[PDB]
C-alpha cells in the first residue's frame, strides 16, 4: 500500500493506490482502499486487507448507530476514537492496520486523524501511510503549500501516489482520488497507472530515469 | 555513517554525505567527511559498518593512486567503478566481508560526460542519473523522479539537492548533522563550504 | 508438535460473462506426493443460484461450504424465503471467515452467480475474509500460472490495437459461454502440464437465469 | 516423559495367568538417575481383595492413580457388589488415557474372578488397554521379550508359573541397572491371596 | 535474506520456425525499493545469447566470466563458440562452485551456425542443464511465465508472430510479480540478423 | 523421480520416468535420467539432478581412461566401487541415488547406490520418490527366469506405477536394454502415454498487439 | 497436543461390482517394538458397515466405544432400528468425521486415519476416508499409511475409474487385496503377517474373516545374493 | 515518544516534552503534546509504548476528574501521584502491562510548594528536584547536578531547561523536533509558546 | 547418531564360538524409516578367507569400514602371511575408535585360526573391543539378551549352534520391526567356509 491525505485551503485531498499483494505475488490491481462511511466521512486502508475492510465497514455501522441515537452526524474525532479504542482492545493479538479517518463537520471543520493497529491516534494536517509512504512524502512535502488550488491539490495527491506506485514494488495498479469539502466528499475518478505514467511523463517532462 | 546521495546533471556529478558519526547514544563527531578522492576526476563516498568503511575507501584510494603513478594516466570512472565492484564481489564471499556501500562520482575526460555509479556491499553496480544508499533512497528517489531533468545545470542540481536534504531533515528519525557537498566536473573536484 | 493444517492441493477458476458465470475446479485431491482421489468435487451448488468453492485445506474448505449452505437455509427461515443475493452472500461469507481471524480457515474461497441486474458475478476471498468482486479470478495451487493468462485473455491486458502505435487499447467486451469454456479448458490443461498437484479431471459449473448446469472433462492423470 | 528429577519406577514387572488363577511379579528398585532411591520397594499393590496391579514409570503418578482406583472400586463394591477385573482395568484406563499428557504410568492389572478365572490387562503409556494371557513391562522387560515368548505356556501350574516369573525377572534384573533388589510376587487364586519373596543369593545364581 | 529474490527479475526464451527469441525485464531493486530501470539481463558472446536472473552481483560476475572464457575459446579454436558447446561450459562452471554457488538462473539461446537449428536451454544455480524444444523460463515470476508460455505457445511460429507471443508472455507474467517489470527487452534472432525491441509496459 | 532395474535371462534392463521437478512445479517434462557410463554400463539416477549428472560423468570419464589404460572393457563393479567411495567421501551431501547396471566380461550385473555410499545387490530394484509404487508392482509380478520382452514389460509397468500414482514422477518412460554379446539399445521415449490434448483455442496475437518503445539492429559479427 | 504411543499401520480397501472389501493387519506397535499381536483393527457396526482404523490404539479403543454407544442410542425409541431406521454407513461416517474435525479444532486430535466401508440401503457401495485433521475423501480404492503408497497403485490397476467397478468381481477384488497385504509385509517395517479381512456385499451381506496369513511368498532368490558389490563368496 | 523532562524550582514545576512522533523511518508528526491536565494544578507528561501512553494518560485523567466532581475538591499532587503509582503497580503484573513512564508536576495549594514526581512503568515513585525518563537522563542529570540550585526562579529554571535541550540536540542520535514546555504554579497550568 | 535419511542397518546379528570353530548369523532387512529398502540383504561380509564380520548401524559406514579392513588385511597377507582374528579386530577398532564421532558402526568380528580356534570380538559404537565366547548386536538384540544368556553353552556342536542362532534370531525378528527377511549364516571351521540360509516359512513357526 501507499495512501495519503492532506489538509489545505479548499478542504481535504485523499489519494490511494489500488494494489494488493501476498508477498511478491501481485494479487489484485483493482482494490478499493477508500471506504465511504457517510456523505461527510472517509476512511483509508493500509496493512492487512481483511483487518482494514472488516473493521472499517464495522466502523461505518457504529457511526450510523450514533446518528440514530443522537439525531446528529458523528464527529471525526469520535469516529476515529471508536476505531482506535477497538484496535487497542486487540493490541498484541496481531492486527495490522494503518488507517486515516478524514471528514468534515461544523464544529471541527476539515479534520484528519491517523489511527494504527498499535493504538496510535494522531490529529494532523498531512499523513502518508503504507509501504510506499516515504515515496509519497518526498513528492508531497516538497510541493505542499496551504494555498494550493483545488485543481493543483488534486494533481499533487495523484502525482504523489504515482511517485510511490513507480518506486515501491508493493504499490501500484491505479489511483483513486477524493476531495472533501464543507458539502461532503466528491469522487474524482479512477486513474490507471498504465496510461497515467506516460501521460504524466510526456506532459510534465519528469521521470527521466525511465527509458522514454 | 548513514546518508550518502548522488546526482548526475548535464556537466557534473554532485555527491552529498552526512557529517554525523554516532556510537551508542552519543554523537561523537558532527564534521565527518565520508569520502575519498580516488583520482583528480573521480570521487567516492561511502557508508556502512564502522571501521570497514574507511579501511575499504583508503585501500581503493591507494590502489588507484598506484595505477596512476605506474601508467602516468588517469583511469576512467567506468574502469574505476568496475575495479571497485570486483573488490566488493570478492569480499562478499570472504571470511569477513567488507560491509560498505559506495557511490562513485566521476567526470570522463575522453567522453566529456559526467558519470555516477551506485555499488552496494554485495558488488551490485548500476549507472544512474541519481542515486542513494540506506534509508535515504526511500525518500529521495521518488522526489527526484518528479523534479529531476537530464539537462539541468550544476546550480539547478544543488537546488534539487537542497530539496532532498530538507525532506530528509523533516522525515528522518535520526539527526545526521547536515551534509558535506562536493562537485566533480571537467575541472576536477571541489567542496561547497556553505550548505 | 501437532500441526492442525494440511495442504490438499488443487486449483479453481471463476469467470463472469454478460448473462452467465462459470466456476471451474479440478477434481484431484492430494497430500504431499500421494493422490488421495482422482474425483473429489470441490465446487458446489449452494442454492439461490450461488456456486461456491473453498480451495486449500480441504477439512476447512468443507467446513466453510457446509456452514454457508446452512447460512442460506436459515436466511430463508428468518426472512420469508427471500432469495439471497450474491452480494449479500459475499458479505455473509466475510463474517464466517473473519469469525476465525485468530485460528483461520486455510482456504481461498471463490463464489459465482448472477447479480440483482441479472449480470454475471464472481467474488473472491482471502483466508481471513477480505473480498472483492471481479470479472476474473483463479485460486489455489496453480493460481500463479493461470491468473496472468486470464488477465491477458479475459481482460485483454497488455494488448493494443494493431497499427495504433500502442496508443489505443484493445476494447473490453463480454465473452460468450462457448469462448469462456475454451479458456477454462486451456487454462487447466496448461496448469496440469506444469503443476504436479493439478490433473485427473475438470468439473465446470455454469450459472444462468435458467439454473446451474454441469460439464466434465478428462485431464492428464500423471 | 518423566518430569525432571522425579522418582523413577523403572522396573521389571510381569503378570502371568495360569491354571488356578494369576500371579503378579516385580523387582524392588527405584532410581533418580543412577542413584537407587529405594532398594526395597513394593511395586505390587492392592486395589481390591483379589484385584492387584504392577506399577512402573513414575512412582508418584502410579501411587496417585492406584489410590484413586482403590477409592472407586470400594465405592463400586458398596453399591453394586464385587467388580470384575475388566471393570478395574477400565477405571485404570480412564485415568491413564484422559490424563495421558501429565502422567507416566505403565500399569499391569491382574485379578481373579470365579467365573472369569485369572485375567491380565496391560496398560502402556498411551492409555490403551490390552487383554493378554501374560504381560511384561518396565525398563527391564525389554531384555526378556525373547526369553518370555519362548518359555511361556498356557495353563501352567503354580510352581511352574513361579519358576517362569523368577527366571524371567532374574534376567531382567541382571541386565537392567534400573531393576534389582528382591523379587516380590503375589498369587491370586480361589484359595485366597499369598505373598512371596525371593532374595538375591537365591535368584542371582539361577 | 534469500539471495535469489533480493534484486528481482525474469528471463524467458522461445523457439520458432528457423528462429529463436529471448526476452528479459529491466528492474533491479533492493527488496521493496526499486533502484534501476536500465538493468539488462541478456548478454551475448558471438551469436550465442545468455540471459541471467537472480542475485545481480552474480549476474554481472558471470557475464564477465563467460566473456573471459569465450574470448580465450575463440583465440585457441579460431571460431565462435556454438550454443550446444556454450551450454556445457556454463554447466561446468556453475558446478565448479557446487558448495558455494552463484545464486543465478541462466538461460542460453541461439542458432547453430553449421546446422541452422534453433537452440534454447536453462539451468539451475548449480549447473543442471534443462533443454527444451519449446520454451525456457527463469526468475522471480517463473511460475507466472510457465503458465503464460504453456498456454500461449505453439510450434513453428514465424519471427514476427513469435515476437508477439514471447512479449505477451513476459509482460503479463511481470505484472503479477512485485519484483519484476519496470521495462522489458526482446531479442528476435534469425540465422544472420538479430532485432532488439524495447517493450512499453506499466511502470509499477 | 521413479527409476527401476530388472535382471533377465541374458542381461539386464533399466528404466526411468522423464519428469524433473522444482518444488511443486514441473521444470522439464521430458528429461533424460538414463546415463551412459561406458558403452555397455548404464546408470539410472534419482535425487539432486545436478549431482546425478555430475557424478555419473566424472566416473564415466575415469572409467574410459581406466579402460584405455588396462586395454580392457570396463566392469560394472569398477563403476560401483568408484561411485560409492566418491559418495561416501562427501558424507551424503552429494545427493545422488543411482541404479547401476551393465554387461562386461564377467557377466551381467545390477546394483543400486545411495547418497551416503551404501550399495545393494538384487534381481529387481527401485529408487526415487515413486520407488514404493514401482516396488509394489515388482513384488507382485517379478519371477525368476524372465525373458527380454518380459523384463521390458515389467520394468516399464513399474515406472508407469510411479508415473500415475506418484506426484514426483510423470510424462514418459525411458528404457535401456543391456544384453550379453549384443550392443546395448537405448530406447528413448519407449512409451509416451501423456500426450497433451489439442488446445481449444489458438492464442496467436494480431501483429502489433504489443506496444514498443525502441527498435535496434544488434551486431553479432566482428 | 498428542504423540501416538501404541500404533496400528495400514488399512486398505476397494469397491467391486456388488459391494466393498476392507483389510488391516493385527499388530499393535510400540515404536520399533512389535508389542501386541492380537489387535483387531476392523470394527463392524451393524450388518452393513465396517470401520477400519489405523494410528493410535488408545484412541481407536475410544472410537470403538463411541460406535458401540451409537448403536445403543439409535435403538432407543426406534421400532424400525433393525429395518428402515437402521444405521447407514453414511450416518456412521459423518458422525466420525464431525468428531475428528471438532477434536483437531480443539488442538487435541484423535491420532487416527479411518476408512468407513459399507453398503447403503439402496444397494450403493460406500467407501470414504477421514483422519486426525478431519480431512475427508472418497475413491474406488482407499488406503492409509504405507497402504496409500504401495497398495493403491496395485488396486488402481484393477479399478482405475468408476466404470471399472461393475466389471470387477468379488473374486478378482479379494485377490488384489490379499496380494497388497503380502507386498506390505515385504516392505512395511511396522507390519505383521497376520491380518483380518471383511467383505460387505449387497446380496450376501457382511462376511468377516479373521486370522488370515500372508502366503505364497518369494524368498528363494535371497540365497543367490552375496555381499554388497564385489564379494563373490 | 522519547524525551520528557521535569524541573522543580522555588515556586513552580516546569515540564518539557518532545514533539516528534516517529514510526519506522518516518516522522509522522512534529507538533505532538505528550501531556494531559489531570486537575487545575496538576500536570502529567508521559512516554513509552505506542497507544499505551495516551490510553493510560486519559484513563488517569478521567479518574481524577471524576474525583474532583464527586468531592468538589482538588486532590494534592502527592495523592494523585500515589494513585498513579498504584495503577502502574497493578498493571505490571497484568496480562498485558501498560508500558508507560510518567512525570507528575503539581503545585500543592495547602503547602504552597511545587512538587515533581517521577514514576516508571513498574510503579517506581520518587519525588525529585529534577527528573527525566529514557535516555535523556543520561545527559540531563549530571548537567543539573552542576547547574541546579533549589532557590531558583521560574525564569532561571527555563534557562536551565534551555541548557538541557541544547545538550540533547547536540548529542542525541534522533531528531526529536524540539519540546513543548509547560509551567505549573499557584496560578495553575500555562504553556510557553516560544521555545 | 545416524545421518538423516540414510539407510539403516538396524539388525539382528550374532556370532557364536563352538567346538569346531565359530558361526556368524544375521537377518536380511534394511530400512529407510519404516520402508524396507532391501528385504534380502547380506550383512555377513568377508574381510579375509576365514575372518568375517557382522554389520549393524549405518549401511554406508559399515561398508566403507569393511572395504578398508579388507584392503589392510590383503596387504598384511602379502608381507607377513595370514593375520590373526585379534589382528583383524584391532584394525576394525582403530577405524571405529579414531572416527567415533563421524561413524555409526556396531561390528562383530569372527574368525578361525588353527592355533586359536574360533574367536569372537565385538566392537560397539564407542570403538571399544570385547573378546567374548558369543556376541549379539543390532536393534533386535535387546529382545534376546534373556533368551541367549539362559540358552548359551560353551563347546556346543555345529547343529546345536545353528539351532541356537536360528531360535534366537527368530525371536529378535518377531519382536523387532527393524529386523526381518531371511536368516543368513556363515560357518567358519578347519573344513572351510559354508553358507547357510533359512526362510520365513521355516523359522517363523518355531
Ligand atoms: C499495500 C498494497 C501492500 O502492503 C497495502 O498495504 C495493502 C492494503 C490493502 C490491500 C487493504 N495490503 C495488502 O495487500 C496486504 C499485505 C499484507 C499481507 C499479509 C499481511 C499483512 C499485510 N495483503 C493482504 O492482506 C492479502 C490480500 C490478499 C491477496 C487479498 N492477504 C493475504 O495475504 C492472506 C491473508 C493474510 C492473513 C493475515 C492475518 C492472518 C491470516 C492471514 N494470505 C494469503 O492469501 C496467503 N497466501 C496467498 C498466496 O497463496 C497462498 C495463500
Ligand atoms: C524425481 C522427479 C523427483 O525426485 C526425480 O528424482 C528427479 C531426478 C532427475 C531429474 C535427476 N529429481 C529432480 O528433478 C530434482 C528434485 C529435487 C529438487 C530439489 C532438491 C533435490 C531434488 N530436481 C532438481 O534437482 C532441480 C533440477 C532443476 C529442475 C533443473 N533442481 C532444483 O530444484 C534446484 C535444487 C538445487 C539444489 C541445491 C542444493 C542442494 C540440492 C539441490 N533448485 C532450484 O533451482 C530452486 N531455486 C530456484 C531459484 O534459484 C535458487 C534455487
Ligand atoms: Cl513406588
Ligand atoms: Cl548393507
Ligand atoms: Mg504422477
Ligand atoms: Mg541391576
Ligand atoms: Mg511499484
Amino acid at each position: 500500500t501507499t495512501t495519503l491525505a492532506f489538509r489545505f485551503q479548499g478542504g481535504i485531498i485523499v489519494a490511494v493506490d489500488s494494489r494488493a499483494t501476498a508477498g511478491n505475488w501481485v494479487a489484485s490491481q483493482t482494490v478499493k482502499k477508500v471506504i465511504e462511511i457517510n456523505p461527510f466521512l472517509l476512511g483509508t486502508m493500509a496493512g492487512g486487507a481483511a483487518d482494514c475492510q472488516f473493521w472499517e465497514t464495522w466502523l461505518g455501522s457504529q457511526c450510523r448507530l450514533h446518528e440514530l441515537r443522537e439525531k446528529e452526524r458523528i464527529s471525526v474525532a469520535a469516529a476515529s476514537k471508536i476505531l482506535s479504542n477497538l484496535v487497542y482492545q486487540y493490541k498484541g493479538a496481531g492486527l495490522s492496520m494503518g488507517t486515516m479517518i478524514c471528514g468534515y463537520t461544523r464544529k471541527e471543520g476539515p479534520t484528519i486523524y491517523y489511527v494504527d493497529s498499535d493504538g496510535t491516534r494522531l490529529k494532523g494536517d498531512i499523513f502518508c501511510v503504507g509501504s510506499g509512504q516515504t515515496f509519497a512524502y518526498g513528492v508531497l512535502d516538497s510541493n505542499y503549500k496551504w494555498d494550493l488550488s483545488v485543481e493543483d491539490a488534486l494533481y499533487l495527491g495523484k502525482r504523489s501516489i504515482l511517485a510511490a506506485a513507480h518506486r515501491d514494488a508493493y504499490s501500484g495498479g491505479s489511483v483513486n482520488l477524493y476531495h472533501v469539502t464543507e458539502d461532503g466528499w466528491i469522487y474524482h475518478g479512477n486513474h490507471d497507472v498504465g496510461e497515467l505514467f506516460w501521460k504524466v511523463k510526456e506532459e510534465e517532462g519528469s521521470f527521466n530515469n525511465v527509458i522514454g | 555513517m548513514d546518508i550518502i546521495l548522488g546526482i548526475r546533471v548535464q556537466d557534473s556529478v554532485i555527491l552529498a554525505s552526512s557529517k554525523a558519526v554516532t556510537r551508542g547514544i552519543s554523537v561523537l563527531k558532527d564534521s565527518d567527511d565520508k569520502t575519498r578522492q580516488l583520482s583528480p576526476h573521480t570521487l567516492m563516498s561511502f557508508a556502512g559498518e564502522a571501521g570497514d568503511t574507511v579501511q575499504f575507501a583508503e585501500y581503493i584510494q591507494a590502489n588507484i593512486q598506484l595505477y596512476s603513478i605506474r601508467e602516468d594516466y588517469e583511469l576512467s570512472p567506468q574502469a574505476v567503478s568496475s575495479f571497485v565492484r570486483q573488490e566488493l564481489a570478492k569480499s562478499i564471499r570472504s571470511r569477513r566481508p567488507y560491509q560498505v556501500n559506495v557511490l562513485i562520482g566521476g567526470y570522463d575526460k575522453k567522453k566529456n560526460k559526467p558519470e555516477l555509479y551506485q555499488i552496494d556491499y554485495l558488488g551490485t553496480k548500476v549507472e544512474l542519473p541519481y542515486g542513494a544508499h540506506g534509508y535515504s533512497g526511500f525518500y529521495t528517489f521518488s522526489l527526484l523522479d518528479h523534479h529531476y531533468r537530464p539537462d539541468m545545470t550544476t546550480e539547478e542540481g544543488l537546488d534539487l539537492l537542497k530539496l532532498c536534504v530538507q525532506e530528509l531533515e523533516k522525515r528522518m528519525p535520526m539527526d545526521f548533522k547536515g551534509v558535506i557537498v562536493k562537485i566533480v566536473d571537467k575541472d576536477g573536484i571541489r567542496q561547497v563550504d556553505d550548505f | 508438535q501437532f500441526n492442525p493444517y494440511g495442504d490438499n492441493g488443487g486449483t479453481i477458476l471463476g469467470i463472469a460473462g454478460e448473462d452467465f458465470a462459470v466456476l471451474a475446479g479440478d477434481t484431484r485431491n492430494i497430500t504431499d506426493y500421494s493422490i488421495n482421489s482422482r474425483y473429489e468435487p470441490k465446487v458446489f451448488d449452494c442454492g439461490d443460484n450461488i456456486v461456491m468453492s473453498a480451495n486449500g485445506f480441504a477439512a476447512d474448505g468443507d467446513a466453510l461450504v457446509k456452514r454457508f449452505k446452512n447460512s442460506v437455509k436459515w436466511y430463508h427461515f428468518d426472512h420469508n424465503d427471500k432469495k439471497l443475493s450474491i452480494n449479500s452472500a459475499a458479505r455473509n461469507i466475510q463474517h464466517l471467515l473473519y469469525g476465525k481471524r485468530f485460528f483461520p480457515y486455510y482456504v481461498h474461497t471463490i463464489i459465482a452467480g448472477l447479480d440483482e441486474d441479472g449480470k454475471g458475478a464472481v467474488y473472491s476471498f482471502d483466508p481471513v475474509g477480505s473480498y472483492e468482486r471481479e470479472q476474473c479470478r483463479a485460486g489455489g495451487a496453480a493460481a500463479s500460472l493461470i491468473m496472468p493468462f486470464l488477465d491477458n485473455q479475459v481482460n485483454f491486458k497488455n494488448q493494443y490495437e494493431p497499427g495504433t502505435n500502442g496508443k489505443v487499447k484493445k476494447p473490453l467486451k463480454y465473452l460468450s459461454v462457448e469462448e469462456v469454456i475454451k479458456l477454462v479448458r486451456d487454462s487447466f490443461t496448461s496448469a496440469t502440464e506444469r503443476h504436479i498437484q493439478v490433473g485427473d479431471g475438470l468439473e465446470i459449473l455454469i450459472v444462468t437465469k435458467d439454473g446451474v448446469r454441469k460439464e466434465f472433462y478428462e485431464l492428464k492423470r500423471d | 516423559r518423566l518430569k525432571k528429577g522425579e522418582v523413577s519406577l523403572g522396573a521389571s514387572i510381569m503378570a502371568v495367568t495360569f491354571k488356578d488363577g494369576v500371579i503378579l511379579g516385580a523387582d524392588s528398585r527405584t532410581t533418580t538417575g543412577a542413584y537407587i532411591a529405594n532398594r526395597v520397594t513394593d511395586k505390587l499393590t492392592r486395589v481390591h481383595d483379589k484385584i492387584w496391579c504392577c506399577r512402573s514409570g513414575s512412582a508418584a503418578d502410579t501411587q496417585a492413580i492406584a489410590d484413586i482406583v482403590q477409592y472407586h472400586l470400594e465405592l463400586y463394591t458398596s453399591q453394586y457388589g464385587t467388580p470384575s477385573t475388566e471393570t478395574a482395568a477400565s477405571v485404570f484406563k480412564e485415568l491413564c488415557y484422559e490424563n495421558k499428557d501429565n502422567l507416566t504410568a505403565g500399569i499391569i492389572v491382574a485379578g481373579y474372578d470365579d467365573k472369569n478365572k485369572g485375567e491380565v490387562y496391560t496398560i502402556p503409556l498411551g492409555g490403551s488397554v490390552h487383554k493378554l494371557p501374560y504381560a511384561i513391562a518396565g525398563s527391564g522387560s525389554t531384555f526378556i521379550y525373547g526369553y518370555c515368548d519362548k518359555n511361556f505356556r498356557e495353563n501352567m501350574s503354580k510352581e511352574e508359573t513361579v519358576d517362569f516369573i523368577k527366571h524371567s525377572l532374574s534376567q531382567a534384573i541382571k541386565w537392567d541397572g534400573s531393576s534389582g533388589g528382591v523379587i516380590r510376587m503375589v498369587v491370586l487364586t480361589a484359595a485366597g491371596v499369598e505373598r512371596l519373596i525371593f532374595y538375591p543369593d537365591e535368584y542371582e545364581q539361577l | 535474506s534469500d539471495p535469489s529474490s533480493i534484486n528481482g527479475g525474469i528471463v524467458v526464451a522461445m523457439t520458432g520456425k528457423d528462429c529463436v527469441a529471448i526476452a528479459c525485464d529491466l528492474r533491479l531493486g533492493s527488496q521493496s525499493l526499486g533502484v534501476s530501470n536500465k538493468f539488462e539481463k541478456i548478454f551475448h558472446y558471438g551469436h550465442v545469447f545468455l540471459g541471467i536472473t537472480g542475485l545481480a552481483t552474480d549476474v554481472t560476475t558471470l557475464n564477465e566470466m563467460f566473456r573471459y572464457k569465450t574470448n580465450l575459446y575463440k583465440l585457441k579454436e579460431e571460431r565462435a563458440i556454438e550454443p550446444e558447446t556454450f551450454t556445457q561450459l556454463v554447466s561446468s562452471s556453475l558446478y565448479e562452485r557446487r558448495f558455494g554457488p552463484y545464486f543465478v538462473g541462466p538461460v542460453v539461446a541461439g542458432i547453430n551456425s553449421k546446422s541452422g537449428k534453433p537452440f534454447i536451454a536453462g539451468f539451475d544455480l548449480i549447473g543442471c542443464i534443462d533443454e527444451a524444444k519449446d520454451f525456457i523460463v527463469s526468475g522471480t515470476a517463473s511460475d507466472q511465465l510457465f503458465g503464460m508460455c504453456e498456454s500461449l505457445y505453439e510450434p513453428n511460429l514465424e519471427p514476427e508472430d513469435l515476437f508477439e507471443t514471447i512479449s505477451q508472455a513476459l509482460l503479463n507474467a511481470a505484472d503479477r510479480d512485485a519484483l519484476s517489470g519496470w521495462g522489458a527487452v526482446v531479442y528476435i534472432i534469425k540465422k544472420d540478423e538479430v532485432v532488439k525491441r524495447y517493450l512499453k509496459m506499466r511502470q509499477d | 523421480t521413479t527409476i527401476v532395474g530388472v535382471k533377465f535371462n541374458n542381461g539386464v534392463v533399466i528404466a526411468a520416468d522423464t519428469r524433473s521437478t522444482q518444488g511443486p512445479i514441473v521444470a522439464d517434462k521430458n528429461c533424460a535420467k538414463l546415463h551412459r557410463i561406458s558403452p555397455k554400463i548404464w546408470c539410472a539416477g534419482a535425487g539432486t539432478a545436478a549431482d546425478t549428472e555430475a557424478v555419473t560423468q566424472l566416473i564415466g570419464s575415469n572409467i574410459e581412461l581406466h579402460s584405455l589404460y588396462t586395454s580392457r572393457e570396463p566392469r560394472v563393479v569398477s563403476a560401483l566401487q568408484m561411485l560409492k567411495q566418491h559418495l561416501f567421501k562427501y558424507q551424503g551431501h552429494i545427493g545422488a541415488y543411482l541404479i547401476v547396471a551393465g554387461v562386461d566380461p564377467t557377466g551381467s550385473h545390477l546394483f543400486s547406490i545411495h547418497a551416503h555410499g551404501s550399495t545393494d545387490v538384487g534381481y529387481y530394484l527401485s529408487l526415487g520418490s515413486g520407488s514404493l509404487a514401482a516396488m509394489a508392482v515388482l513384488e507382485s509380478h517379478w519371477k525368476q527366469d524372465l525373458t527380454k520382452e518380459e523384463a521390458i514389460k515389467l520394468a516399464s509397468d513399474a515406472i508407469q506405477a510411479g508415473i500415475w500414482n506418484d506426484l514426483g514422477s510423470g510424462s514418459n518412460v525411458d528404457v535401456c536394454v543391456m544384453e550379453i554379446g549384443k550392443d546395448a539399445e537405448y530406447l528413448r521415449n519407449y512409451l509416451t502415454p501423456n500426450v497433451r490434448e489439442e488446445k481449444q483455442k489458438s492464442y496467436k496475437f494480431p501483429r502489433g498487439t504489443t506496444a514498443v518503445l525502441k527498435e535496434s539492429i544488434v551486431n553479432i559479427c566482428d | 497436543t498428542q504423540q501416538p504411543i501404541v500404533t496400528g499401520t495400514s488399512v486398505i480397501s476397494m469397491k467391486y461390482d456388488n459391494g466393498v472389501i476392507i483389510a488391516a493387519d493385527n499388530l499393535g506397535s510400540y515404536g520399533s517394538l512389535l508389542r501386541f499381536n492380537g489387535v483387531e483393527r476392523l470394527i463392524p457396526v451393524g450388518d452393513n458397515t465396517v470401520v477400519g482404523i489405523s494410528g493410535d490404539i488408545s484412541d481407536m479403543q475410544h472410537i470403538e466405544r463411541l460406535l458401540k454407544d451409537l448403536v445403543t442410542e439409535n435403538a432407543y425409541d426406534n421400532p424400525l432400528a433393525d429395518a428402515e431406521e437402521a444405521l447407514e454407513p453414511s450416518y456412521i461416517f459423518e458422525y466420525l468425521a464431525t468428531v475428528m474435525y471438532q477434536r483437531r479444532s480443539k488442538m487435541n486430535p484423535l491420532w487416527n486415519a479411518i476408512i468407513v466401508a459399507g453398503v447403503q440401503s439402496n444397494g450403493d457401495q460406500f467407501l470414504r476416508y477421514v483422519n486426525l485433521l478431519g480431512v475427508t475423501y472418497s475413491s474406488p480404492t482407499l488406503a492409509t499409511g504405507f497402504g496409500a503408497h504401495m497398495a493403491n497403485p496395485l488396486l488402481r490397476k484393477v479399478v482405475d475409474r468408476e466404470s471399472d467397478i461393475p466389471k470387477t468381481t468379488v473374486q478378482v477384488a479379494e485377490e488384489a487385496i490379499v496380494n497388497a497385504m503380502r507386498v506390505l509385509y515385504y516392505r512395511d517395517a511396522r507390519s505383521s503377517r497376520n491380518f483380518s479381512l471383511a467383505i460387505i456385499d449387497k446380496n450376501t451381506g457382511l462376511t468377516f474373516k479373521k486370522n488370515l496369513q500372508v502366503e505364497n511368498m518369494k524368498w528363494d532368490f535371497a540365497k543367490d545374493i552375496k555381499g554388497y558389490g564385489t564379494q563373490k563368496i
